[PDB]
C-alpha cells in the first residue's frame, strides 16, 4: 500500500553502479511528499474522532499511518543523502567544473550543495600551507 | 569514472547488529521484504489494501518495517510469525551443509533480515541467532577460497548463491587479490 | 625532532588513520613542519636536483593521502566528529585542526540546509526535523584491525562476545603482530605503543 | 590500502648499488646518502636504486638472501611449520618483484628466484586461509601473526577484518 513510491526512489539509486548519478526523480519526490501530506491529514481527523467520539478503535489505524509517515521520510532522506554522497565524489573524480551531461541529472539544489562543498574544500586546502596550501585532490597515487 | 568508487562513501548496512542504519539503502530494501503476521485487532479503513476495516485475526504479509512499527511484546496489534526459512526445519538443513543453500533465493538479505527478525522476542531467538552465525562460519572458507581464486574455479555459480552481505564480502576478497595480482604484473 | 623523525611520524599517522575506524588525534606539529620542509625544498647538480625532487614527491604523496583520509572520516561522521569536539574537556588532545573543524561545520550547515529546503520543510508539521546525529552512523569502534607492537604493554582486554565471563587478557610484546577489535587497544594507537597495519 | 602503497614502503629498504658516476654526499630528509663513486658499493633506498638503474647510472646487487639454495631451504622450512616463519625481508615480495622487473640481468638465475618466491607466497597464503578458517570456526577474538609481512597481511586484510566484523555482530545481536 503506502510507501511503494518511496521504494522506487531507493531501488533506482541502488541499481546505479559506481556512484553513477541517475536523473533526480522530481516526480517521485513530489508524489511521496504528497502521500505524506494525505497520510497526515487522514490521521489528523481520525485522531480527532478518537478524541471526540470515543473511537480508540482507530488507534491501530492511526499508528499504521504514523509508521508509514516515518518510513516515507526515512526513504526520502536516505535517497537525497546518498545522492549528495555521489555528487561529492564528482568533485574528486571530475574536478571543479562538472561535465554538463553530469550536471543535467542534478537538481538545482544539488548544484548549490555542490558549489558550497566546492568552496569549503578549496578554502580548506588553501589553509594547509603557506602559498595556496596543498591540492590534496592531486597525488592520488604513490610516485611511480 | 571507474575509480570514483573511492570518493563515494555510501552508508553501510547495520542490520547485522541491534538496529539497521537509518540511511542505509540496503537496509531499507531489506526491511521492505514481507513477513507473515496475524492481526490481533481490527484496523478500520484499511481493508482496501488487503469502516471498510480489516478483520481481526487476518493473515497478512507485511513489510518488515511496518510489522516492526505495529509490534510490541504484547499481542496488542500484531502477532508475528517466523518465515519458514528461519524455523527449525531449515536451520537443521543449513546445519548439514551451509554451502548447499542458495542464500540469494532464500535471501537476498538472509543475515540482515534474520537479524532484525529477533526484534519480535520469539522464544526461538537464541536458536535463530546461533543458526545465522553458524551458517556464516560454515560458508566462510568457500567464500575466501573462491574470492581469492585459490583453485582456479569459475566463481559465477557461487556468486549467484550468495546473499547480499556475502556478495559484498566476496567482492572485497576479489578486490584485494586482484589488486595484488595487477601490482604483480606491470 | 629530526626531519627524518618527522617523516617517520608522518608515515605512522598515515597508516594509523588508514585503519582506525574513527578519526584520530590532530597532528599539527607534523603537518605544519612537513609543509615547511616541502616549501624549503621548493627553493630550488641536476642529478642532485632530481633526487631531491623525487624524495619531495614521496613525502607529498604521504601527506596528501593522510589529509584525504582524515577528510573522508570527517565527512562520513560529521555530526559525531563535531559533537565529540564540542564536549572535549579543555586540555584533552583534539581530533580536529582548526581548519578541519571549520570544514566539518560547513559540511554540516550545507547538508542540513539542503535537506531542509529540498524536502524537510515540505513534510507534515511534526516531521520536519531530522537529528543528523542519530541519522548518520557513528564510527564502529568494534571493527577489527591488524597491528604491530612498538612498545610493550601488558593486560590488553579481549572480549569475544557479550558475556564478560569469557573475557581474558593478553600481553603485547615488542615487535609482535596481532589481529583484534580496535576498541580495546584504541589508547595504544593514540600513544604510539602500537601501530595499525 | 593498495599493493602500490605497500610497495611505497618497501621502496624505503636499503639496497646496494654500483654507480658509474661521481656524486657528493647528498643530504636528504631521512638520511644522508653517498658519496657516490664509480665501481664502488653504496647503500641507497630501493626507490633511488631503481631510478638510477633506469638512468643507466648503476647496477643493482642482489640481496644476499635472494639466492636459489637459500630460498629452497626457507620454502622447505615454511612447510614444516604450523605458523608463519621469519621471512628474509619484511618486503620479500616487493624486493623480488622490483629487482626482477628492473634488474633481472643483475640477479643470478632470476627465473628460478621468481619461481621460488612465488611458491613461498603460494605456500603462505594457503596457510593463511587455513589459519583464518580455524580462527573463524573456533570463534576466536584475537590472534597473533608475528611473521606475516605487510603485503601478505594487506592482500587478505580487508577481507578478514570485514568477515570478523560481520561475525562479531552476528555473535552479539541478541544481548
Amino acid at each position: 500500500m503506502f510507501c511503494e513510491k518511496a521504494m522506487e526512489l531507493i531501488r533506482e539509486l541502488h541499481r546505479a553502479p559506481e556512484g553513477q548519478l541517475p536523473a533526480f526523480n522530481e516526480d517521485g519526490l513530489r508524489q511521496v511528499l504528497e502521500e505524506m501530506k494525505a497520510l497526515y491529514e487522514q490521521n489528523q481527523s481520525d485522531v480527532n474522532e478518537a478524541k471526540s467520539g470515543g473511537r480508540s478503535d482507530l488507534i491501530p489505524t492511526i499508528k499504521f499511518r504514523h509508521c508509514s509517515l516515518l518510513r516515507n521520510r526515512r526513504c526520502t532522506v536516505a535517497y537525497l543523502y546518498d545522492r549528495l554522497l555521489r555528487i561529492r565524489a564528482l568533485r574528486w573524480e571530475y574536478g571543479s567544473v562538472l561535465p554538463n551531461a553530469l550536471r543535467f541529472h542534478m537538481a538545482a539544489e544539488e548544484m548549490e550543495w555542490f558549489n558550497n562543498y566546492k568552496r569549503s574544500l578549496a578554502t580548506y586546502m588553501r589553509s594547509l600551507g603557506g602559498d595556496e596550501g596543498l591540492d590534496i585532490t592531486q597525488d592520488m597515487k604513490p610516485p611511480k | 569514472g571507474p575509480h570514483m568508487s573511492e570518493a563515494y562513501f555510501r552508508v553501510e548496512s547495520g542490520a547485522l547488529g541491534p538496529e539497521e542504519n537509518f540511511l542505509s539503502l540496503d537496509d531499507i530494501l531489506m526491511s521492505h521484504e514481507k513477513l507473515p503476521v496475524r492481526t490481533e485487532t481490527a484496523m478500520p479503513r484499511l481493508g482496501a489494501f488487503f469502516d471498510n476495516a480489516v478483520p481481526q485475526g487476518s493473515k497478512l504479509e507485511l513489510p518488515l518495517w511496518l510489522a516492526k512499527g505495529l509490534f510490541d511484546n504484547k499481542r496488542r496489534i500484531l502477532s508475528v510469525e517466523l518465515p519458514k526459512i528461519y524455523q527449525e526445519g531449515w536451520r537443521t538443513v543449513f546445519s548439514a551443509d551451509p554451502n548447499v543453500v542458495d542464500l540469494h533465493k532464500m535471501g537476498p538479505h538472509f543475515y540482515g533480515f534474520g537479524s532484525q527478525l529477533l526484534h519480535f522476542d520469539s522464544p526461538e531467538n537464541a536458536d535463530i541467532s546461533q543458526s545465522l552465525l553458524q551458517t556464516f562460519i560454515g560458508r566462510f572458507r568457500r567464500i575466501m577460497d573462491s574470492s581469492q581464486n585459490a583453485y582456479n574455479e569459475d566463481t559465477s555459480a557461487l556468486v549467484a548463491r550468495l546473499d547480499e552481505m556475502e556478495r559484498g564480502l566476496f567482492q572485497t576478497g576479489q578486490k584485494g587479490l586482484n589488486d595484488f595480482q595487477c601490482w604483480e604484473k606491470g | 625532532l629530526t626531519p627524518a623523525e618527522l617523516i617517520e611520524r608522518l608515515e605512522q599517522a598515515w597508516m594509523n588513520e588508514k585503519f582506525a575506524p574513527e578519526l584520530l588525534e590532530s597532528k599539527p606539529e607534523i603537518v605544519e613542519c612537513v609543509m615547511e620542509q616541502l616549501e624549503h625544498m621548493e627553493e630550488n647538480e641536476d642529478l642532485k636536483v632530481s633526487i631531491h625532487q623525487m624524495e619531495m614527491e614521496r613525502i607529498r604523496y604521504v601527506l596528501s593521502s593522510y589529509l584525504r583520509c582524515r577528510l573522508m572520516k570527517i565527512e562520513k561522521f560529521f555530526p559525531h566528529v563535531l559533537e565529540k569536539e564540542k564536549t572535549r574537556p579543555e586540555g584533552e588532545p583534539s581530533s580536529l585542526s582548526p581548519e578541519e573543524l571549520a570544514f566539518a561545520r560547513e559540511f554540516m550547515a550545507n547538508t542540513e540546509s539542503y535537506l531542509k529546503n529540498v524536502a524537510l520543510k515540505h513534510m507534515p508539521p511534526n516531521l520536519q526535523k531530522v537529528d543528523l546525529f542519530r541519522a548518520v552512523p557513528k564510527p564502529d569502534l568494534d571493527s577489527y584491525v591488524f597491528l604491530r607492537v612498538r612498545e610493550r604493554q601488558e593486560n590488553i582486554l579481549v572480549e569475544p562476545d557479550t558475556d564478560e565471563q569469557r573475557d581474558y587478557v593478553i600481553d603485547l610484546e615488542k615487535g609482535s603482530q596481532h589481529l583484534i577489535r580496535y576498541k580495546t587497544i584504541a589508547p595504544l594507537v593514540a600513544s604510539g605503543a602500537v601501530q595499525l597495519i | 590500502m593498495d599493493a602500490a602503497e605497500v610497495e611505497f614502503l618497501a621502496e624505503k629498504e636499503l639496497v646496494t648499488i654500483i654507480p658509474n658516476f661521481s656524486l657528493d654526499k647528498i643530504y636528504l630528509i631521512g638520511g644522508d646518502l653517498g658519496p657516490f663513486n664509480p665501481g664502488l658499493p653504496v647503500e641507497v633506498p630501493l626507490w633511488l636504486a631503481i631510478n638510477l638503474k633506469q638512468r643507466q647510472k648503476c647496477r643493482l646487487l642482489p640481496p644476499e638472501w635472494m639466492d636459489v639454495e637459500k630460498l629452497e631451504k626457507m620454502r622447505d622450512h615454511e612447510r614444516k611449520e604450523e605458523t608463519f616463519t621469519p621471512m628474509p625481508s619484511p618486503y620479500y615480495m616487493e624486493l623480488t618483484k622490483l629487482l626482477l622487473n628492473h634488474a633481472s640481468d643483475n640477479i643470478p638465475k632470476a627465473d628460478e628466484i621468481r619461481t621460488l618466491v612465488k611458491d613461498m607466497w603460494d605456500t603462505r597464503i594457503a596457510k593463511l586461509r587455513v589459519s583464518a578458517d580455524s580462527f573463524v570456526r573456533q570463534q576466536e577474538a584475537h590472534a597473533k601473526l608475528d611473521n606475516l609481512t605487510l603485503m601478505e597481511i594487506n592482500t587478505s586484510g580487508t577481507f578478514l577484518t570485514q568477515a570478523l566484523n560481520h561475525m562479531y555482530k552476528l555473535r552479539t545481536n541478541l544481548q
